[PDB]
RNA sequence: GCGGGGUGGAGCAGCCGGUAGCUCGUCGGGCAACCCGAAGGUCGUCGGUUCAAAUCCGGCCCCCGCAACCA
RNA sequence: CCAUAGGUUAAUGAGGCGAACCGGGGGAACUGAAACAUCUAAGUACCCCGAGGAAAAGAAAUCAACCGAGAUUCCCCCAG
RNA sequence: UUUUGUAUAAUGGGUCAGCGACUUAUAUUCUGUAGCAAGGUUAACCGAAUAGGGGAGCCGAAGGGAAACCGAGUCUUAACU
RNA sequence: AGGACCGAACCGACUAAUGUUGAAAAAUUAGCGGAUGACUUGUGGCUGGGGGUGAAAGGCCAAUCAAACCGGGAGAUAGCUGGUUCUCCCCGAAAGCUAUUUAGGUAGCGCCUCGUGAAUUCAUCUCCGGGGGUAGAGCACUGUUUCGGCAAGGGGGUCAUCCCGACUUACCAACCCGAUGCAAACUGCGAAUACCGGAGAAUGUUAUCACGGGAGACACACGGCGGGUGCUAACGUCCGUC
RNA sequence: GUUUAUUAAAAACACAGCACUGUGCAAACACGAAAGUGGACGUAUACGGUGUGACGCCUGCCCGGUGCCGGAAGGUUAAUUGAUGGGGUUAGCGCAAGCGAAGCUCUUGAUCGAAGCCCCGGUAAACGGCGGCCGUAAUAACGGUCCUAAGGUAGCGAAAUUCCUUGUCGGGUAAGUUCCGACCUGCACGAAUGGCGUAAUGAUGGCCAGGCUGUCUCCACCCGAGACUCAGUGAAAUUGAACUCGCUGUGAAGAUGCAGUGUACCCGCGGCAAGACGGAAAGACCCCGUGAACCUUUACUAUAGCUUGACACUGAACAUAUGUUCUAACGUUGACCCGUAAUCCGGGUUGCGGACAGUGUCUGGUGGGUAGUUUGACUGGGGCGGUCUCCUCCUAAAGAGUAACGGAGGAGCACGAAGGUUGGCUAAUCCUGGUCGGACAUCAGGAGGUUAGUGCAAUGGCAUAAGCCAGCUUGACUGCGAGCGUGACGGCGCGAGCAGGUGCGAAAGCAGGUCAUAGUGAUCCGGUGGUUCUGAAUGGAAGGGCCAUCGCUCAACGGAUAAAAGGUACUCCGGGGAUAACAGGCUGAUACCGCCCAAGAGUUCAUAUCGACGGCGGUGUUUGGCACCUCGAUGUCGGCUCAUCACAUCCUGGGGCUGAAGUAGGUCCCAAGGGUAUGGCUGUUCGCCAUUUAAAGUGGUACGCGAGCUGG
RNA sequence: UGCCUGGCGGCCGUAGCGCGGUGGUCCCACCUGACCCCAUGCCGAACUCAGAAGUGAAACGCCGUAGCGCCGAUGGUAGUGUGGGGUCUCCCCAUGCGAGAGUAGGGAACUGCCAGGCA
């Protein structure tokens, strides 16, 4: 009996946003993307499924299999979201672009 | 319960067998014992086998 | 109005089946009991469930013996 | 009248015999977002079992879902 | 276009009724199972077609058991 | 009549007369009786035959075992005191 | 002109009374609505039962409709209610246990009856051989309870001053000791009865056991005694024995 | 306008208007095994289905669930096709065991395989939904926070919706549970199962006023038809038989019939209805039946219909199983000609579709559209709740057994060592001494003697240990079983001893599971291994049999089927006072009313008047208990009319005490002769309010009184 | 035959604890050594073997002593079977049985077989 997980719940567990209300607001604003397109908060996160999340100014893309309803310490959050190598490279590219802008 | 039924097959080659129980988790080792066998009439060594 | 009680076990017909002075055939159960309330004496065996059975024809006999003052059943041969 | 709950300031796993932890709230440090460290319960209250109760049982207080119906 | 369909006439037969029995085409439920669906009731009640004084079946591509019987139908046992 | 129990204010009957409810068929066990007696008895059918024929059959005389099989024994077991 | 207005015929049926074995199986009387319309009516036709029709109420379908009427399966089934008809003689219950989609039925046992067989088989009394752990009693045990003695230790804290020796309590006091109670799930004691067995005399229509034919019954009530529940309330309810 | 003909005429149905959705015509849909017919002799400005119901202002958020529409990237998946493996049989080869070609045959099922489902989007005038908790300005604007698909916008709001409730305030009235208007604390309004207004209309619901009056205080009289008398005709329901009284009691518990007692000449006629649990209808309410019907659904099992694919009707070429083209099957509800006096039908010519469509067999999906059924029992009525088998203790009354929806706890296992044997050992607790070490660690000694331990509840056991440790081992063996216990039976349990073989011990001996009592599942149907026991002509095999053994939370635990949930107020049948609701009956916990002791209040004083902490009674009067009468009928609340009784007295009457100056009171005692309101609100009894009176009594009488009235 | 000692029993607290005293010729115990038979989840403590220098210290046996344990009358009381009765939640009466606790008191065991040392 697998327990379904909400998208904003997954984000709140991943600690990307301070509160689930903020997660819902960011998703509804269209900034957050699932599979690279606008997605509603009701959407389900799945294992090996890309999460084209947009936080602050830097994008992240994770396909993690471990999904946790419970919010964890950041040391555990690093394991909670996978942050594949391509996503790491894109994130550093965005960071370099931000540094150039600054 | 957790204990699963098993058969102790005679090594005499006569096909006779005994039935007992054990739990696989704690004792993964094979079960082997000298039990009487009526058809051959002698105490022969029995090894466990699937039920 | 719910109660947690109402549960009981079927009675087990224990007690002394053959009393003193009664002629019993070999193997007749003398007392059925929980624990060795009556102990095994001459010509009496104690089964696994602590029942006592005569091992020979004769007359059953209770007595008190030993430093513990326990009851013993024995078949006076006859 | 029947069942559930009563856990740091709030929300929560746990926990369900084996020395109490996580997010937010506060402070401080790294650095709006994000990361680290710390104070923070005494487990609703009183008893019992156990070598030992957050844990297990009996009663007590409050709040929750129900039913209190046909004549 | 031959021809066919079609039309007129003529001769023969049919048509409808009848209680039961017989053959065939369809075919229930109540009920019993202490409920009920597999099943039973039951190929029964009922509907329809057809024929006769009877109908149906009938002359082994059948049984048997290494010995044999010799179409079909009906009755008594085999046998609950 | 039904009931633990009904004068009951429990049920039925206005009255009279007539009708009205454990039967019939088959098969099995037991009791009594009758025949025969390690034998008993026929059914259909033939028969004008309540006769006679018909003995095809059923029951028991021998049981044990799932069964082959064995038999006053058999089965169980390698074998039973 | 009007699904207009008032109002007779005509259609309808809102209120009241009468009637309720009626004048009438839905009417009469006085009031009431529509009355050129989605109106009303005569004559004939079509829709047929799990079907028709329904401005929709499960309404109507020949005084019958949550599935018409008639005939047939049909004597459906009915663990249910009622009834069961002449006479005498002998015997004579049960309302309990077990199991049941079982609780108001049925099956086996228990109880009744008829027949066959069988032993002093059975009952009372006397004596003898038995185990018990109930009434009672007790507090060693398990719990509970009151008072007092000493007091380990501790609580308000300290003389002492590291302490020991002890200082008073707002004082709390464990275990032990002395005295008093309480218990269905306390027992180091323990009856009367009852029950099992053995022997003996008297009495009893074999009263006892086994096999077979036939059942009925498995709704019980009150009273005495021992009890749970109840309020040591009930002509209350559930057990045991009579 | 229509409607329950015969208790419901309406707020219900319909309505014009609005919207969604289907339908390209051989339309969709419907009746129909099919041919056909309606739709329609219509053609999207038409027809069908669904929801709302003129008109005015508007119809907010949510697509997660269910439905509908659309999609292909993937997984699963039927019929069909039958690669591989295994088995059976035997011409042969071997001496025998056994091996085994071809054919035939039993079995597993590789590959192909559409829709659907899983999956992804859209749709709410589709079915639907519009939540919690905490703090914050007494409320809680506002914020935080959990969850969800997202948490009620506009409008309205104690309403046809509001339990607390007769909500709060104001008008009307002297008095207003109704009404009217505002407030918002909306238990539980809300936008086409539409929200809010609205002129007109209504045999519609609620309220107020003028006028009117016999509705009423309170009835009086009169006119007619019955009622009454005479003559003629002449019913009915009911009925065990009656020589048919009241009271108190008794009693299957509400008596004309019984006990005691009182009263009573026999019999009509006119009237009233308290009783004959009066007549009428085998209770309609409640329960029971392994009853019925009809209805609902994501109960079970089917099935019409819809829909998918394979094969057949069903063909040809060309290119790469797919596509293009073709005509010859097939369709034509296109045109024309003929039979023909004919919008049927058939034949011919032609055209258009064309191997598609359509139909048959098989097959997956969907399928309350339709059909047969199920939906347990105990139960101090039923339902809801709990329980259903097994073990331990008590109730259980000193053998066994013994019920309750009695009081208390456990079980659905564990273990190849926690079994067998041989050898060895003895605990809890406390005191003293001792490093960390302390109340409790291990060491030594002493006291004590089983208060420890038992793998798990409790009871009974346990020192010869059944408790703890070690060595060796598998008796946690195979076949039997004298006798006995316990059960209705099925079965369950104890067992010395015998044979074969084994373990431990030097031997005597012990060992057929564990200290014992719970740790469980019948039969059927199948599965696996062994055994010719049987083998439908014979030889084999298949199947069956015997032995071992596996598959049920069949837990409703003696197990109904492999497979099953609800409604009925539209109801119906057989039954019960075996069993509820009203009333009566039994009891009196609670209720009411008395009384006892006396702390205290009363400035002092316990008792003038109250009386705490406790105690003892009375009545049968409320709330309740039982289920004894009535379920082949005992009509229920309130009002009207008519009353009768008790006294625990509201007034009038007499009197004691007083914290009684008088009047006026408080309390208590005696007393039942007579008396003992009108109104508003509401169905009210009750109750609040207004105004009176000397007073506006408390109760019984089937909570008096419906064969006396009504019917809110 | 008497005393004493060891083993095996009968009986299972009148028989067991406490306190005091006494015993070494024989017996028992302690004791000496342990490489070895044998053993320590370490230890010659236990178990085991090889011995007889010392002693009766501890234990053991024996004697005495009521501070305990224990046994325990008679009488009464409680209870109760059968029958009768009352003011009936409990009693009473006739008759049969008759406790428990408590009191007076008893009590420092008795006894069988074999073996050994002394007289």
């Amino acid at each position: 009996p697998a327990v379904e997980v909400r998208l904003d719940k997954w984000l709140w567990a991943a600690r990307f946003y301070k509160t689930r209300a903020l997660a819902r607001e960011m998703i509804e604003g269209g900034k957050v993307h699932y599979n690279g397109q606008r997605s509603k908060p009701s959407k389900i996160v799945e294992l090996n499924a890309t999460l084209t999340l947009r936080q602050g100014n830097d994008e992240r893309t994770v396909i993690v299999k471990a999904i946790t309803e419970q919010r964890r310490p950041a040391s555990e959050a690093a394991l909670l979201y996978e942050e594949t190598a391509e996503s790491v490279e894109k994130r550093e590219k965005m960071a370099l672009a931000r540094k150039l802008n600054a | 319960g957790i204990r699963e039924k098993i058969k102790l097959v005679s090594s005499a080659g006569t096909g006779h067998f005994y039935t007992t129980t054990k739990n696989k988790r704690t004792k993964p080792e094979k079960l082997e014992l000298k039990k009487f066998d009526p058809v051959v009439r002698q105490h022969v060594i029995y090894k466990e086998a699937k039920i | 109005g719910s109660t947690r009680n109402g549960r009981d076990s079927e009675a087990k017909r224990l007690g002394v089946k053959r009393f003193g002075g009664e002629s019993v055939l070999a193997g007749s159960i003398i007392v059925r009991q929980r624990g060795t309330k009556f102990h095994a004496g001459a010509n009496v065996g104690c089964g696994r469930d602590h029942t006592l059975f005569a091992k020979a024809d004769g007359k059953v006999k209770f007595e008190v013996k030993g430093p513990k003052n326990r009851k013993f059943i024995s078949i006076e041969a006859e």
